[PDB]
């Protein structure tokens, strides 16, 4: 196509996209190296295909540290709130604490992941299962996560787009081809798979339609009088997304849906352990309904954390502008709150339907159960692809300054 | 209030961090290895001018 | 009673959202499907190549 050829023509865009592909090569190279004290020649429960690499932690603890540090800013740690009101230097200090938090949480989750991995294969996964080798491979996994964050910062400095987003996208799309190999090895089946592919493309179109939509609240400004009549096409407004959270409520819902099975397996095996494990399975229609309700409640909570209509009404009043017709104190807060109620209902139902779609895909296509094609990984892939394309179009567009002589 | 639900959410996501104290019961309705790949980076939160009149 | 009014207001609110048109929708879908296909082929090729390299180097 035209824009991709123009990306390859421009020296800077082609150079940084080459550097991005090289960093993804480096990521895949680090994936194909195993941890020292692990056997891994025992190839396999399910969905644990490689899963025991240097990057087996992934960038999971950086996202967990980021959502934790982001959650603490709304008046739990007032030191963090005053970091958040200090400006860019306070945000730099928050990012430094985020780096410390992701190193610490990567160590903790590496310990838990290693002790669970030894608990999974039958004990014969790790050789000499002592605490010293657990500390060793926890250091290895946290070093893998630290190198992944360093790769993200390198690929957002000299590379294309966001760093962590490109790495998460790399993880998902590198998980695609083994799923395709399992499909082709497993197999009216062909027209069934074609109908699933048509449903996947329809779901991608629906995801782009929901995601790239804005509610444009118009905003007048008091300080700058519009003394000249403009073309009106680029008027100032406040865009609210339809899905203001993203995929964070799915993380909160799966935390709430896997915590009682882990504590019920901690308790031991009783009747209530079997009842908890049978009733908190979201593949079954008593667990899926709890999953949907948790997703809806958590996206309401998280989009009131994200937008925060009281703080945005305060920010609108404190510098000038307002919404035309509405007084800028309490009334803009109630107005933006009602707009947010409607939009969060729509984006809520969208996110819940997307998150429970692979349950109805496995029970219609009879795919491998560890596929989960059409989940929230689709949402992450679509968001990273469209944001990276928008960034590349911006860097392409600057050059397109013509002038009236031409 | 909202500090209570916020700290409940934070302690539950740290329980997600240590949600690997059991992994054995081999493949069933377990989402943790599935939740290894559902993340995005969460989005961040959010004088007088003058001019020279050429006299 | 209030639930029907609330859902009526929801569909009234959805008519003010600035949805993308047809042409940018199919353009965006072309971008995301092209990038998914390219990175699928990319990661498959590199996985096969470095697996053959590992089985060569031992």
């Amino acid at each position: 196509f035209r824009t991709i050829s123009n990306f390859m023509r421009v020296s800077d865009i082609r150079n940084k996209i080459i550097f991005t592909l090289l960093m993804l090569i480096v990521f895949r190279i680090g994936t194909f190296i195993p941890v020292p004290s692990v056997n891994t020649d025992v190839l396999f429960c399910g969905g644990a295909l490689q899963n025991f690499s240097i990057f087996a932690m992934g960038v999971m603890p950086y996202i967990t540290a980021s959502i934790i540090v982001q959650l603490l800013q709304m008046d739990v740690v007032p030191k963090f709130a005053e970091w958040s009101k200090q400006g860019e230097m306070g945000r730099r200090k928050l990012a430094q604490f985020t780096r410390y938090f992701t190193i610490v949480l990567g160590f903790i989750q590496a310990l838990g992941m290693s002790y669970g991995f030894n608990n999974l294969a039958g004990g014969m996964l790790i050789q000499n299962p002592g605490i010293g080798t657990y500390l060793l491979i926890a250091v290895v996994l946290t070093a893998g996560t630290a190198f992944l964050m360093w790769l993200g910062e390198q690929i957002t400095a000299k590379g294309v787009g966001n760093g962590i987003s490109i790495i998460i996208f790399a993880g998902i799309v590198s998980g695609i081809p083994t799923i395709l190999n399992q499909i082709y090895a497993q197999t009216l089946n062909i027209v069934r798979l074609l109908l699933v592919a048509l449903a996947v493309v329809a779901v991608i179109v629906g995801v782009i339609y929901i995601q790239q939509a804005f509610r444009k609240i118009p905003i007048q400004y008091a300080k700058r009088l519009e003394g000249r009549n403009p073309v009106g096409g680029h008027s100032t407004h406040l865009p609210l997304k339809v899905n203001p959270a993203g995929v964070i409520p799915v993380i909160f819902a799966v935390s709430f849906l896997i915590a009682p099975p882990t504590i019920a397996s901690f308790f031991g095996t009783n009747d209530v352990t079997l009842w908890i494990r049978r009733t908190f399975d979201y593949t079954h229609p008593v667990g899926m309904t709890i999953y949907v309700v948790l997703i809806i409640a958590f996206t309401y909570f998280y989009a009131f954390v994200q937008v925060n209509p009281e703080q945005m009404a305060d920010n609108l009043k404190k510098q000038g502008g307002y919404i035309p017709g509405i007084r800028p104190g309490k009334n803009t807060q109630e107005y933006v709150t009602r707009i947010l109620y409607r939009l969060t209902l729509v984006g809520s139902l969208f996110l819940a339907f997307i998150a429970v779609l692979p349950v109805f895909f496995v029970n219609f296509a009879n795919l491998p159960p560890s596929a989960q094609i059409g989940g929230t990984s689709l949402l992450i892939v679509v968001g990273v692809a469209l944001e990276t394309m928008k960034q590349l179009e911006s860097q392409l567009v600057k050059r397109h300054y013509r002038g009236f002589i031409k | 209030a909202k500090k209570t639900i916020l700290f409940l959410l934070t302690v539950l996501t740290t329980v997600l961090v240590s949600g690997w104290v059991v992994l054995g019961a081999g493949c069933s309705g377990v989402v943790i290895l599935k939740t290894l790949h559902m993340f995005e980076v969460p989005f961040l939160l959010v004088d007088s001018p003058h001019s020279y009149h050429s006299g | 009673q209030r639930v029907t009014n609330f859902f009526k207001e929801v569909v009234r609110e959805l008519k003010k959202v600035s949805w993308p048109n047809r042409k940018e929708l199919v353009n965006y879908t072309a971008v995301v499907l092209a990038t998914v296909a390219f990175f699928t082929v990319f990661f498959a090729v590199i996985d096969l190549g470095i697996s053959q390299l590992i089985r060569l180097v031992f």
